[PDB]
């Protein structure tokens, strides 16, 4: 029932901004925070970033701060993440997650199927 | 912002669990620190699915009037966290409890009023929140994991409770009939006959300063004086472990009554304490609750040690000349 | 902020052994503590909340324990299903933060 549908993976190179989204459905998509976790290849899982069923509490990883923006748009069930100034750290296997309070305290209930970014020149 | 008396905002982890009855004064206060109670009130009256107060715990709920001079103290006891703790019971809301204007009824899942003759509660159920005017719950797809912050709860009035000493119905006199004197323009409060009318104004707000003397209802002033007296008793200390968290009520007995544990100044000239003997381990300490102390007031000729006194908002009808 | 720390990084063991992961907090984080599993190809899943609450659907082998910095997750009887990574995280920060993981492989 409950499932998430990640879209706008592809090749992009160093500098460049890619932006990511995630279409939820199956649930009261505006009730829960939700979270963008990552994995780059050969290593272990990271998580991005965060934000509150309102949008107005949003949380970041220190290795993207400043860069990676996070948005939902609760009108149309889609969770975003904006990259910018993309690097081959980056590169990653990139998975939305559903939580299960008000804000994303860190509980990765339900998770997408994932999206590969690959940033090489 | 205030802060936490014991514990640190819940997180709380599924919307299903219970809520425990625990049995020590310590316990108690840390799941007031968590607004436990609050969670419980809904859960019971308005048949609702989960806690309120998410990280926030009972330091970030919402005030009205917002510039609220109690919250500053973590220790002075709002009407619900008497309620916990057995001092006062705040109703369910009925049809004929009037809502009063001014608040921001708006998200709210839970709002608190002290009345003329006692304090209501208003409470939505799952997935719904009140509408801007308060009247009517309605779905809030926001409300819906169950896990809710702090802000959904809404306290109005600069309200402060403690344990009373008691008065004869004598003193109760005296003072109500001064407050008669001295309104002599109310006709009824909250629905409560007041004054002898026989010609009243439509129900209007009334911002006034009361006090709770354990009696049938409030008595309301305009001129009084306050004294923040400093009163030692066991409920001024709650006892801690740093880590585990509240201690038990075994535990917490033992440290008041038996000069078994340790803790800070105040309460080892209380109870008793100990040092030079903990190498690492960890034993119960005990520190005192922050607030300026018990009050006193002064009103009528008359000074009482009242159950709960503030200034808030209550429903006054006026007369009509 | 929290830097989680799992042992062993590996670990092998033949089905219906008992599997004992044990991951480690700089910090005390009381039981804001979940584990996860993650199979390759497949995306990560949630079997143990609070340190040691079985998630819904979850089989009952899998358990969870400990409150503070020492934690630990382990498997009664190891299943053929049951070979992949796992990881704690905590959430007592806002931050939250995933351990290095422990591969479980076969004995063989
Ligand atoms: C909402 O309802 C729950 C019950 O589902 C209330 O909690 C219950 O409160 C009563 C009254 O304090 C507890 O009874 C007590 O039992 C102990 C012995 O267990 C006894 O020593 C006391 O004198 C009292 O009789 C009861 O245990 C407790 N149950 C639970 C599960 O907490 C709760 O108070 C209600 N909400 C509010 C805001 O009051
Ligand atoms: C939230 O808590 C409830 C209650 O503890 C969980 O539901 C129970 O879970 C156990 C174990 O899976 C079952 O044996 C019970 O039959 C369930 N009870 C009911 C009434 O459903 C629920 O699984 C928890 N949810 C999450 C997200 O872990």
């Amino acid at each position: 029932q409950v499932q998430l549908v990640e879209s706008g993976g592809g090749v992009v190179q160093p500098g460049r901004s890619l932006r990511l989204s995630c279409a939820a459905s199956g649930f009261t998509f505006s009730g829960f925070g939700m979270h963008w976790v990552r994995q780059a290849p050969g290593k272990g899982l990271e998580w991005v970033a965060l934000i509150s069923y309102d949008g107005s509490d949003t949380y970041y990883s220190d290795s993207v701060k400043g860069r990676f923006t996070i948005s939902r748009d609760n009108s149309k069930n889609t969770l975003y993440l904006q990259l910018k100034s993309l690097r081959p750290d980056d590169t990653a296997v990139y998975y939305c997650v559903g939580d299960r309070d008000y804000f994303g305290s860190g509980f990765f209930d339900h998770w997408g199927q994932g999206t590969l970014v690959t940033v090489s020149s | 912002d205030s802060g936490p008396i014991i514990c640190a905002g819940p997180i709380h982890s599924n919307k299903s669990a219970g809520i425990p009855h625990l049995l020590g004064y310590s316990e108690k206060i840390c799941q007031i620190d968590r607004l436990i109670h609050v969670s419980s009130w809904l859960r019971n009256h308005s048949q609702f699915q989960g806690y309120v107060g998410q990280r926030g715990g009972r330091s970030q709920v919402s005030y009205y009037p917002a510039e609220n001079s109690y919250s500053r103290w973590s220790g002075l006891l709002s009407p619900c966290d008497a309620d916990w703790l057995g001092m006062l019971v705040v109703k369910k809301a009925r049809e004929s409890d009037m809502i009063v204007p001014g608040p921001s009824y708006k998200g709210k899942v839970f709002f608190e009023r002290p009345t003329f003759d006692g304090y209501v509660g208003w409470g939505c159920g799952s997935g719904k929140s009140r509408t801007e005017s308060g009247e009517l719950c309605s779905s809030d797809s926001g409300t819906s994991s169950g896990l809710l912050p702090s802000d959904r709860v809404l306290w109005i009035g600069d309200v402060a409770c403690q344990l009373m000493t008691p008065i004869p119905e004598e003193t109760f006199l005296e003072l109500k009939s001064f407050s008669q004197s001295e309104f002599p323009d109310i006709c009824k409060i909250d629905g409560i006959v007041f004054n002898q009318c026989e010609g009243e104004s439509l129900p209007q707000p009334f911002d006034v300063a009361w006090m709770d003397v354990g009696h049938s209802h409030k008595i309301i002033m305009r001129e009084h004086k306050t004294k923040w007296v400093q009163e030692s008793s066991s409920k001024d200390f709650v006892c801690y472990k740093e880590g585990t968290g509240p201690c038990s009520e075994s535990e917490e007995k033992a440290c008041k009554t038996s000069g078994s544990c340790r803790g800070d100044m105040q309460f080892c000239k209380v109870a008793g304490c100990e040092h030079g003997e903990e190498t690492s381990e960890a034993k119960c300490r005990c520190s005192l609750v922050h607030k300026p102390g018990e009050v006193v007031v002064s009103y009528g000729g008359m000074r009482v040690r009242p159950k709960c006194y503030g200034f808030s908002r209550m429903m006054a009808t006026l007369h009509h000349h | 902020d929290i830097q989680m720390t799992q042992s062993p990084s590996s670990l092998s063991a033949s089905i219906g052994d008992r599997v004992t992961i044990t991951c480690r907090a700089s910090r005390h984080i009381t039981n804001h503590l979940n584990w996860y599993q993650h199979k390759p190809g497949r995306a990560p899943k949630l079997l143990i909340y609070e340190a040691s609450n079985l998630q819904a659907g979850v089989p009952s082998r899998f358990s969870g324990s400990g409150s503070g910095t020492d934690f630990t997750f382990t498997i009664s009887s190891l299943q053929p299903e049951d070979f992949a990574t796992y990881y704690c995280q905590q959430y007592d920060n806002l931050p939250p933060a995933f351990g290095g993981g422990t591969k479980v492989d076969i004995k063989r």
